[PDB]
């Protein structure tokens, strides 16, 4: 043919879908708003949670003095008398 | 598209040059020790890349944990 015929069509090639780029628009300032509010959420933490000592990684002296009051220099006086009978 | 080896083999040259120009040597002064530098960058990449999907799930989950232990104040 010539020279217009193809480039016509070439450029309609080379443009894309402005259905596909609104919905994309749309989309993306949807999730990104989400995401947005998700951050701010985040940023609202305290440094120190509620909990804190309540977790079990913070004790670590519950569940080892237990096992360690029978040994010798930590027993109450009261203990060696009368754990003869 | 870039396969974090595109550009971790790159980085690796690059640097193997670079080090190779600050010491006044021509660039390609000892090549095996280019290719090792290739092998290298490519292999820390593809490392880097693993290591921050898991390093990315892993916050998540700490952020979760987190997130729930905060809530139990409300409730
Ligand atoms: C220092 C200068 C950096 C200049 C480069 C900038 C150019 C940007 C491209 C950087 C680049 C490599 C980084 C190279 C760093 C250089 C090395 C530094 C040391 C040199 C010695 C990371 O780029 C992508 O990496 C993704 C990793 O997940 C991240 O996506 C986010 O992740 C989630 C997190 O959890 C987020 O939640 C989520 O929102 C996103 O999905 C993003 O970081 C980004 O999309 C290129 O992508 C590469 O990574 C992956 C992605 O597919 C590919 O391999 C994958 O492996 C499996 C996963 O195990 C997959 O199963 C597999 O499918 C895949 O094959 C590679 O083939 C390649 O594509
Ligand atoms: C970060 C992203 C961007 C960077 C990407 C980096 C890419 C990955 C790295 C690629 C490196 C490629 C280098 C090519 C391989 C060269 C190997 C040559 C090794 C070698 O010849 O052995 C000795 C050289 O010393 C040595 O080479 C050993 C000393 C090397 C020092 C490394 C220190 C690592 C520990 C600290 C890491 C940094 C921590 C920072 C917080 C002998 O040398 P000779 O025979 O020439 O003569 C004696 C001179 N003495």
């Amino acid at each position: 043919g010539f020279i217009m015929e193809f480039a016509e069509n070439l450029v309609l090639r080379l443009m894309e879908n402005p259905e596909e780029r609104d919905r994309k628009a749309r989309e993306h300032i949807y999730e990104m708003h989400e995401r947005c509010k998700k951050i701010k959420e985040m940023w609202a933490l305290p440094i120190r949670p509620y909990g804190f000592w309540t977790f079990e990684r913070h004790n670590a002296q519950l569940r080892w003095d237990p096992q360690i009051s029978q040994v010798a220099g930590r027993r109450d006086p009261y203990d060696d008398l009368l754990e003869d009978n | 598209p870039i396969s974090a080896t595109m550009v971790g083999a790159l980085l690796g040259l690059g640097t193997q040059m670079y080090s190779n120009a600050l010491r006044k040597l021509p660039y390609m002064r000892h090549p095996w020790e280019h290719v090792v530098g290739m092998g290298l960058g490519a292999v820390f990449a593809n490392q880097l890349v693993k290591w921050d999907v898991k390093l990315k799930e892993d916050l998540d989950v700490m952020l979760a944990k987190a997130r729930a232990a905060n809530e139990r104040r409300y409730f």
